[PDB]
Order: C-alpha cells, then structure tokens, then sequence
C-alpha cells in the first residue's frame, strides 16, 4: 500500500 | 458485531444508512469505517469514532497510524476485529469493507490489546 497519514482517514 | 457499538447507540439506523450510502457513491475509492475500543481494553482511546479511509490502506498501515496517534507503544499487542475476527495486516479497508459491510453501509471496527478479545 501506499503512505497514509491519519489525515488520510479523516471524515470529509 | 464484534463489540456494543457507541456509533450505533447514539445515531439511529436510518441516518447512518443514508450517511454511508451517500458517502460510498461521492467517494468510491475510500470506505467509511467506525472504529471503537473494546469497552475493557485498558488502552488508548480514539477522539473520534467515524472515519473515511483509503481502499487500499492495510490492517497493518492502520496499526502503525493508530500506535503513532495515541502513542501506543511499538512493542505492546495491537488488534481489529470484524465481527470478532482479527483481519490479517496484509488485508484492505476495502476488501474487508466488501465483506462485512453493515446494512447502513459502514463497516466496524473493534480494536484492543488483548488477542482473545471476544
Ligand atoms: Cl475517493
Ligand atoms: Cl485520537
Ligand atoms: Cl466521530
Ligand atoms: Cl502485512
Ligand atoms: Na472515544
């Protein structure tokens, strides 16, 4: 997988 | 289930239905995910419960955001289960959202320390 951060998991 | 659910307790069926629908159709590549502590876990608890995130992201990269976020330590037991299984780190948000989906279209997400958990 590509590099996330926790904001990549955020609710939009 | 792999845990009572606050999400569940505190917003009523229909509008979380209507939520994930609406969310999955507006972001196809992502999938809507609640995440809670196992109500005994004697762990870090997250701030917030809803979170959207990458299809693609795996059990293992989430682990590894979770331990940086509450500083749960490298060397200490972490763990999901969907309905009470634990998924492998190799495995996806989306395929295990393609699985074990709710019918309000998110799927749960139960962690602790503790590998017999439930
Ligand atoms: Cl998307
Ligand atoms: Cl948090
Ligand atoms: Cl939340
Ligand atoms: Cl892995
Ligand atoms: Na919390």
């Amino acid at each position: 997988d590509a590099t996330y951060t926790w904001e990549h998991l955020a609710w939009p | 289930g792999s845990m009572k659910f606050v999400y569940k307790e505190e917003h009523p069926f229909e509008k979380r239905r209507s939520e994930g629908e609406k969310i999955r159709k507006k972001y196809p590549d992502r999938v809507p995910v609640i995440v809670e502590k196992a109500p005994k876990a004697r762990i870090g608890d997250l701030d917030k419960k809803k979170y959207l995130v990458p299809s693609d992201l795996t059990v293992g990269q989430f682990y590894f955001l979770i331990r940086k976020r509450i500083h749960l330590r490298a060397e200490d037991a972490l763990f999901f289960f969907v309905n009470n299984v634990i998924p492998p780190t190799s495995a996806t948000m989306g395929q295990l959202y393609q699985e074990h989906h709710e019918e309000d279209f998110f799927l749960y997400i139960a962690y602790s320390d503790e590998s017999v958990y439930g």
